[PDB]
């Protein structure tokens, strides 16, 4: 198991200029929690995206990219379970293998009327990206 | 005969056995043998696994094995596979997606054939090419080129795939379950907007369903289950017709199966959106092909994302596993599948006999934690006793190479035996 | 075009032996046989077959398929340098294959059967044909011919490819096949213009007409042609098979296609009663023309009635496969490593040679060595001509039989030693 990764602009984890960088072994469990309603109700909406280092870098995205969870719900908990084996019950397959990289970011402005904004966001605003390169 | 286990009990008593000398072992440790695909009647069977180097993707494959062979009593009391032929599909490196069928016993794969691996975003049938390759025992294979010119469709479909884990042979006629492709929205969806569900604030639940037909790579594209009915004249003057799944209970377009069992014909569909419970039904009508869908409560699948294990409301979701299902008694309505116990990882398999509304019982495959990504099941009678085999797409070693495993077990004849 | 072309005595072919091409195997009970090499813009594409106490060609439980280059080591002549070796995945049910170098890379194209006997009680219907094909980075890929998509020029049924090595001309691959044809459809000017002994029991005419039948199959006759294999980068094939000229007939058997000189020359081993050069280049495709040498000085052994140097027509079958390769089409001049005996297969020579006479010669080795077939090719290295050949040689005693490599300068000089 590793620490959950609760996905919102309030969290310190997410460095400035570097993101948040894991480096997970294979086997590992990784939970990404989409916050609930916080207490100030700030409703923070997300569309996150399974992304490629270049466009991870220039912060856009085209329609191969596949919607890996949406916070849809502000009130329900939403949550992202995550093993680092090869296969995954997800659309594309997305097999991890050791040794790679992986990177998620949204593209979305913080509120539902830019959900599905796709040419900026919080990729390079905050800079709210996770990346794990596993092993080493 | 049907005297069998039938009730609530624990400590099932599956007589599991694993078949190691069935599918190939691949010297290469990069190699990925991923996908299994296994169709099982009148006591022969079809398998069919895709190789690729370094990546499990199915096109993304430079090998596709197609094995035949026979179910033999070798005084066992349980059944066996006896490989009889193994080849490789000769168009392999451009293979998107293959369905095996075993007719009149020997195999039959239905493949579809393209040079672009994103066809079923940015093309058309007509640029795609589809294959019937076919063979036995002794008969070396032949592989013949379906003229989809020559096909007559009941809507406006402009692609299609052969998607399944099986497909099922009525007398001169093929029946393979496909994945069609249209562009314009002809649909109907009274299941899912009746559903009395939280409404998300940007769209409201009619585009929600409609919308939640679309290919996640292109907004433009909806994804619809069909069959494809092939009937030939001994390899001559085929007729082939293209016939929509049934619009009652519409789901995003998945792999699916067809199987011939207990005198009927069982349609089972993978859940990939949003209804993440059992799709399955006997075949009522074929023009349209109407399964009669069960009110399964108690089966579901894992799945990362906003569509979890039990997860029942709409929402524009992808993604899932394939589980078939085989059924053991029409009467008391009861089933076999290997599903994943767990809510949101796939793995954990379980042997899982169940009714519609509540779990009969189950058995875990391993002891240890074993990831899995689809499983297929078929059941047969073997000396007048009920016995399936079921193959896992499994990853028990991460790190070296992927290869499926095959299990044999018994439905149990008493309940409660350990 | 600086080198000897004139008829002299010792010549000096700085010959050299290579080892490291072809393995060794650590088992005595293996045969290694039936070499095939084809050398194409500095690559060069080797194949043999290994059986186990057994020499024969579909006896074979492994078949090699090796890919390679030329380089220079700085050593003022040609190295072989083998790049990938690889197992033939239906190796147990081979019956023949021919190799292609083409684009750098190696072509493989085999026929696989379940009957070693095929092509005496089936067709090719029954069988199936696959082209192999790698280089040095890819991993080998095999993919199925379409023979029903397939025309053919007669009745032809059944057919193998059988040669030496074949040919890659734009996208289009010319590979040496002997096909099978159970009528006589045939005409014989050539071998019933021969003024020679009638023979007491048939006529010339019988003679020349049963000499063409297969010796196993008195019903089926074997007949030399080409394939022409052309295709859209692996896809939609589209194949011809085309039959040789009528005009001077010989028995089918192993031919050879050859990229030299800027001609396409044809070698077809003389295993009938002409045991003379049969060799020619190419005038016309359609119907399968080589220009036939009238070469007097080249033949080769056998035991029975057609021995060494034998001319008149007689149902005969037996003989030995000798390539040639040119090194002067002005001259005529050609290279082949020849059988040096009347009816046995030994003393292997280096022979340079006119159609008309023998140029100069050399023994690869100075005792006595075993050799069943020969296969040479030659290229412009260093601005000089230089030649490869392959011997199926058995320098032990029985055992472990293993072909050798010899690679040669042809004389700048005549007469030097
Ligand atoms: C499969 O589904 C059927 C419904 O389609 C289930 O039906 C009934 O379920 C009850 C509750 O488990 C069974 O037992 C009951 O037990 C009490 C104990 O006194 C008894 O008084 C009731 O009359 C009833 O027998 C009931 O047997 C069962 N129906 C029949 C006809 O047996 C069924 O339970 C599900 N399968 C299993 C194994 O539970
Ligand atoms: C998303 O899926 C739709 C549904 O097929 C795609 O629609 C088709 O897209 C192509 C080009 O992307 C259009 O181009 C056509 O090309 C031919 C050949 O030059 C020309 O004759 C036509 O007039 C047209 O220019 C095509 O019209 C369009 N619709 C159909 C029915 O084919 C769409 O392209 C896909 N988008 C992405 C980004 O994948
Ligand atoms: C995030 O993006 C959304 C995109 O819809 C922005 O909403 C629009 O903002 C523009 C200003 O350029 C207005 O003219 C539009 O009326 C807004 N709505 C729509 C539907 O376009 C939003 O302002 C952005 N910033 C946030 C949410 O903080
Ligand atoms: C020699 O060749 C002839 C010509 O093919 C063979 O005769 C044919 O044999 C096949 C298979 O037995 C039959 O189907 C054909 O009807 C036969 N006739 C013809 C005209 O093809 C003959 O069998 C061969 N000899 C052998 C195998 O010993
Ligand atoms: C193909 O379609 C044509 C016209 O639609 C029809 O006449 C024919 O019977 C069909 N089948 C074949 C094999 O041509
Ligand atoms: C399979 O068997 C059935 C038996 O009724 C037959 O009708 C059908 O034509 C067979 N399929 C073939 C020969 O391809
Ligand atoms: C949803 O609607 C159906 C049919 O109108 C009804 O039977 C069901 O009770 C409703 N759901 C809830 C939670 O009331
Ligand atoms: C569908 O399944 C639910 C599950 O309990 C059940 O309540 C409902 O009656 C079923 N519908 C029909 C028509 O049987
Ligand atoms: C080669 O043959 C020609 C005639 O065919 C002859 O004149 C010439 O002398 C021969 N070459 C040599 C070196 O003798
Ligand atoms: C090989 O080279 C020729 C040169 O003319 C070219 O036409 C052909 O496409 C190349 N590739 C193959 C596979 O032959």
């Amino acid at each position: 198991n590793l620490e959950p990764v609760s996905w919102s602009s309030l969290n310190p984890k997410f460095l400035s200029g570097k993101g948040l960088v894991i480096y997970p072994k294979i086997g590992d469990k990784l939970d990404i929690i989409c916050p609930r309603a916080e207490a100030g109700r700030p409703y923070e909406y997300y569309k996150l995206y399974l992304v490629r280092p270049e466009q991870a870098a220039a912060c856009s995205t085209v329609l191969d990219p596949n919607v890996l969870v949406t916070c849809n719900r502000p009130e329900q908990e939403i949550r992202f379970t995550i093993k680092f084996q090869e296969f995954s019950p997800n659309y594309m397959g997305l097999e991890f293998k050791k040794h790679h990289d992986y990177y998620i970011t949204s593209t979305s402005n913080g509120s539902l009327e830019g959900l599905e904004n796709r040419e900026g966001g919080v990729c390079r605003t905050r800079t709210m990206k996770i990346i794990m390169k596993v092993g080493q | 005969g049907k005297i069998f286990c039938k009730s609530v009990s624990k400590d099932p008593d599956f007589r599991l056995k694993q078949i190691d000398y069935v599918i190939p072992v691949q010297q290469d440790r990069s190699i990925c043998m991923n996908n299994p695909l296994l169709d099982i009647s009148d006591g022969f069977f079809t398998y069919i696994h895709y190789e690729g180097i370094n990546s499990c993707k199915k096109s993304d494959s430079f090998k596709v094995l197609l094995s035949h062979g026979e179910i033999v009593d070798r005084g066992d009391y349980r059944p066996s596979l006896y490989l009889l032929s193994s080849h490789y599909h000769p168009y392999s490196m451009q293979v998107i997606n293959c369905v095996p069928v075993t007719c009149n016993q020997s195999s039959f794969v239905f493949c579809h054939i393209s040079n672009n691996t994103k066809t079923l975003d940015n093309s058309d049938y007509s640029s795609d090419e589809y294959y019937i390759t076919y063979f036995n025992g002794i008969d070396r294979p032949k592989t013949k080129k379906i003229p989809i010119n020559n096909m007559t469709a009941d809507n406006r479909y402009i692609h299609f795939t052969f998607s399944g884990g099986g497909g099922v042979c009525l007398g001169e006629e093929f029946i393979i379950p496909v994945t069609t492709v249209i562009n314009t929205d002809v649909f109907t969806h009274d299941y899912c907007e009746s559903f009395n569900c939280s409404v998300q604030t940007g769209k409201s639940l009619k585009e929600i369903c409609s919308e939640s037909l679309r290919s996640p790579t292109n907004s433009s594209r909806y994804n619809l289950n069909g069959i494809m009915i092939i009937s030939q004249n001994n390899m001559t003057d085929f007729k082939i017709q293209l016939n929509g799944i049934t619009y009652n209970k519409l789901s995003f377009g998945s792999p699916g199966r067809l199987s011939k069992t207990l005198g009927q014909v069982l349609y089972y569909q993978s859940s990939m959106s949003w209804d993440t419970y059992l799709k399955a039904g006997f075949v009522e009508k074929w023009k349209p092909f109407t399964p009669n869908w069960m009110n399964n409560t108690v089966i579901s699948r894992p799945n990362q994302g906003n569509c979890p294990r039990y997860h029942k409301c709409p929402e524009i979701c992808y993604g899932g596993t394939y589980n078939d299902i085989a059924p053991l008694d029409l009467g008391k309505d009861m089933y076999v599948s290997v599903i994943l116990d767990s809510d949101q990882l796939a793995e954990n398999p379980e042997i899982t006999v169940f009714n519609s509304t509540t779990i009969l019982y189950k058995e875990r495959v391993s002891k240890d934690e074993l990831n899995t990504r689809s499983t297929t099941t078929s059941c047969f009678l073997f000396l007048d006793e009920p016995w399936c085999i079921s193959v896992l797409e499994t990853n028990r070693f991460n790190g070296k190479s992927i290869r499926p495993e095959i299990y044999s077990y018994k439905i149990p004849k008493y309940c409660g035996t350990k």
